[PDB]
């Protein structure tokens, strides 16, 4: 229904150097309403919400209709798969249920980003 | 230009039938007719019937046990599909296709059914706080997005949209909620109400401020 | 009824490009698998390429990968095959085809008529028509043979009829042969009664569409 | 990605005989096999689909058979119109793949050829070329040898021959052999002859003419 596409799909970065994940809300969606970031740990295959601010920095351009996450001072166990969730000109109460809404015309999670740090 | 185009309004959590049928009469053979229900945009296969035994599993997990046709209906010329548990995530165009083996594998029927899903909002709750003038209105669990109006009950006119503050929410379950905060200068005997319209259902619900 | 009409074939030099269009009618184009098959002259049928309804999954022949591309437009009911850097091995008749719907093919393939593609450094040439005149040597026991030799044309095909189609009995038109130069040549012959040689005028008419050449030839006997 | 092996690649059967063609797949197919018939310079025609079900407009003597890996196309009573090439195609999975094809010739009684010869035209000589044509009409079998002699000198390499399909009613062939020379070569020598050898001829036949 609604779609968000992630880049890059797989990246490996040197320890101590920042990494940037970009997410775009494809047309004909009007504008961004809210942006949620997520990560899962390699073992349990369950996702957890990434708290914005601090070490995790997000940049959003409304005119661009795109948002980015920048990780800093990378640790080796920062690795896993990362998803991003977006929504079209509406808002949500919690980031818990966003990806749970698949094919909805106003909510969509990205494709995923596999990160491995050495 | 298809043989038939249809819109179907369906309620969330209900059983819906998307009709793909001939003027019923026992004139179709199961061993002869090939029927295909497939999404129109993604082209994925929702369901199907062929005379040979089918592996199935072709249907993605989305529609596997929630979409069905009737064999007796097929024999009457009724190839309608029955969805069982509608969600706002099914709002998409579908396509039915019927071919005959007795005929040159020819299309006896091809229809497109645009499925619009909807859910009715709750009756509004209006509050009367104040300032040196402020009204809030709340409704939940509707689909699709709602339009909200503030009605002057004295002359049954509509207050201007610029005077209201609208905010739409997408809750879990995939429905919509709304909050409208209306600010208007003080006047004697404010008799007004909050109207919330579900455009697809052509239904409005309204509560006044006492 | 189901109709698949190919277009855009003909002659291209080695290393050239060519796009084949296939206009469809009589079925819901967007719902079926689409395919291109080809057949080299005298060789078997070899599938070229396949495309799924949306167009994400595509299948090509090893001989073809990296050079051709299938596209499809369900809005306009048309299928396309783009050929680049064509070689002589690609010279063949190309059929547009409608396949099944399911993941495991279910419907038999429905065939177009074919368009034919010739990749050759040679150029388009109109045929030269010469008469094989009936005489004492080409007669026996009430039967005489006469004919029409159509040589040095390119590319195929030519159509040869006799007396504007009226004469169909005892007519043999021989398959075209690829001459050492790369141009085609064929012969058409008829067996008529001896009496006709003096009384009935025989015309072989040859049409070569690739060169837009229609020829009518009077095959007069040598007396 | 699936491989079809068709056998035989060629055969000959007399009219009214029984013909059998087998098709084997690299892996298991579930009746998802079609059989096509193709006449020369025509598109393939669907004979059978789904292992053994005839398409509309196919005579009942055509029979399909088989399941799994082994399939059979059977012609009950062959008819003079059945000369063609037959293919088996699997549509179990994409890509759909074909067999190599089976050519079918029709067996009939030995028929001798009628032989004729045509000299070059005045127009072709005006152009500077000379083509002489040898015509062999309504013979069987297809095996025959035409040899060109110019002044009793064997000519090789400067000739090419073509053979038509089997006739639809008597199943006989016709061959045209063209001996091509420059105008100079045509005027230098005097006598031109083609010598035909065939199984139906007790002795070799010679057709000649002298000109130029
Ligand atoms: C709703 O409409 C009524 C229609 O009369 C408004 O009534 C007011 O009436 C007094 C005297 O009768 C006028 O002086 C006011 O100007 C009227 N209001 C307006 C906006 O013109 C009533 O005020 C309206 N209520 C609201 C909240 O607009
Ligand atoms: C059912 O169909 C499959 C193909 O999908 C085939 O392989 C299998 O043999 C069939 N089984 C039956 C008819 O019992
Ligand atoms: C209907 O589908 C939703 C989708 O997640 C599910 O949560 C709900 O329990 C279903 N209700 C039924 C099957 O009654
Ligand atoms: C909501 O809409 C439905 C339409 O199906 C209607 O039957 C129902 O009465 C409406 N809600 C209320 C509270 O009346
Ligand atoms: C009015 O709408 C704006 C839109 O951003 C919202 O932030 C604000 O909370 C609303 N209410 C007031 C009183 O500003
Ligand atoms: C309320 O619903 C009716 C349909 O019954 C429609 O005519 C009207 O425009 C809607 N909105 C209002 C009254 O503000």
């Amino acid at each position: 229904g609604a779609r968000v596409d992630q880049t890059p799909r797989s990246v490996t970065k040197e320890t101590g150097e920042s990494l940037t994940i970009n997410c775009v809300l494809r047309d004909p969606s009007y504008a961004l309403g809210s942006t949620c970031w997520y990560r899962k740990k390699s073992g349990s295959t369950n996702e957890e919400s990434i708290s914005k601010g601090g070490r995790y920095v997000e940049t959003v351009n409304s005119g661009s209709k795109s948002f980015s996450l920048r990780i800093n001072d990378l640790t080796v166990e920062d690795g896993g798969t990362y998803r991003c969730g977006a929504t079209d000109t509406v808002r949500i109460y919690s980031c818990d249920y966003l990806c749970a809404l698949n094919g909805h015309r106003d909510a969509a999670c990205g494709g995923g980003t596999v990160v491995t740090v050495n | 230009g298809d043989t038939q185009e249809k819109e179907v309004r369906a309620m969330v959590g209900s059983d819906v039938e998307l009709s793909c049928a001939c003027p019923e009469g026992s004139r179709f053979d199961l061993n002869d007719v090939y029927v295909y229900w497939q999404t129109s945009e993604s082209k994925t296969v929702v369901t199907y019937h062929i005379p040979q035994n089918s592996s199935l599993e072709n249907v993605d997990s989305r529609y596997r046990n929630r979409a069905l046709m009737s064999p007796a209906g097929m024999l009457r010329g009724d190839f309608s599909l029955r969805l069982f548990n509608v969600t706002p995530q099914d709002e998409q165009k579908f396509h039915c296709l019927v071919l005959s083996q007795s005929l040159g594998f020819q299309e006896v029927l091809s229809v497109e059914v645009t499925l619009h899903v909807a859910a009715n909002f709750s009756v509004p709750v209006v509050s009367a706080p104040h300032s040196p003038l402020t009204f809030t209105c709340t409704s939940i669990n509707g689909y699709p997005r709602p339009n909200v109006y503030w009605i002057n009950k004295t002359d049954n006119s509509l207050l201007d949209q610029a005077l209201q503050n609208d905010t739409v929410f997408l809750n879990m379950r995939g429905l919509y909620d709304v909050v409208s905060v209306l600010r208007i200068a003080r006047t004697p005997s404010v008799n007004i109400g909050c109207c919330i319209e579900n455009v697809l259902l052509q239904q409005n619900l309204t509560v006044g401020s006492q | 009824e189901v109709q698949l009409v190919e277009s855009g074939g003909g002659l291209v030099q080695p290393g050239g490009s060519l796009r084949l269009s296939c206009a469809a009618s009589g079925f819901t184009f967007s719902s079926y698998w689409m395919s291109w098959v080809r057949q080299a002259p005298g060789k078997g049928l070899e599938w070229v390429a396949y495309i799924k309804q949306d167009g994400n999954e595509k299948y090509y022949v090893d001989s073809v990968k990296g050079r051709f591309t299938i596209s499809r437009d369900n809005a306009k009911n048309s299928l396309y095959l783009q050929m680049n850097s064509l070689r002589a091995e690609d010279t063949a008749v190309y059929y547009c085809a409608r396949e099944g719907i399911l993941w495991f093919g279910d419907l038999p393939t429905f065939w177009g008529q074919g368009t034919l593609v010739t990749v050759s450094s040679a150029s388009t040439k109109g045929p030269s028509v010469f008469p094989l005149a009936p005489s004492s040597k080409s007669t026996s026991g009430g039967t005489a043979a006469l004919g029409c030799l159509v040589k040095d044309y390119f590319p195929e095909p030519v159509t040869v009829s006799w007396n504007s189609g009226a004469l169909t009995s005892g007519v043999h038109t021989f398959p075209a042969v690829l001459q050492s130069s790369g141009l085609y040549s064929l012969s058409s012959v008829v067996t008529v009664p001896s009496s006709s040689l003096g009384t009935q005028t025989y015309i072989c008419n040859v049409n070569h569409k690739p060169s837009n050449t229609k020829v009518d030839k009077k095959v007069e006997p040598k007396s | 990605d699936i491989q079809m092996t068709q056998s035989p690649s060629s055969l000959s059967a007399s009219v009214g005989d029984r013909v059998t063609i087998t098709c084997r797949a690299s892996q298991g197919i579930s009746n998802w096999l079609a059989w096509y018939q193709q006449k020369p310079e025509k598109a393939p025609k669907s004979l059978i689909y789904a292992a053994s079900s005839l398409q509309s407009g196919v005579p009942s003597r055509f029979s399909g058979s088989g399941s799994g890996t082994d399939f059979t196309l059977t012609i009950s009573s062959l008819q003079p119109e059945d000369f063609a090439t037959y293919y088996c195609q699997q549509y179990d999975s994409y890509p759909r793949t074909f067999g190599q094809g089976t050519k079918v010739e029709i067996k009939r009684t030995v028929a001798a050829p009628s032989v004729f010869i045509f000299p070059p035209s005045d127009e072709q000589l005006k152009s500077g070329t000379a083509s002489v044509v040898c015509l062999l009409n309504n013979f069987y079998p297809r095996e025959a040898k035409v040899q060109w002699k110019v002044d009793n000198a064997l000519q090789s390499g400067n000739s090419q021959e073509s053979v038509t399909e089997q006739d639809s009613k008597d199943s006989t062939y016709s061959l045209s052999s063209t001996l091509t020379l420059s105008k100079a070569d045509y005027e230098k020598h005097k006598v031109y002859a083609c010598e035909v050898t065939h199984q139906g001829l007790s002795s070799p036949v010679t057709k000649s003419f002298n000109r130029g």
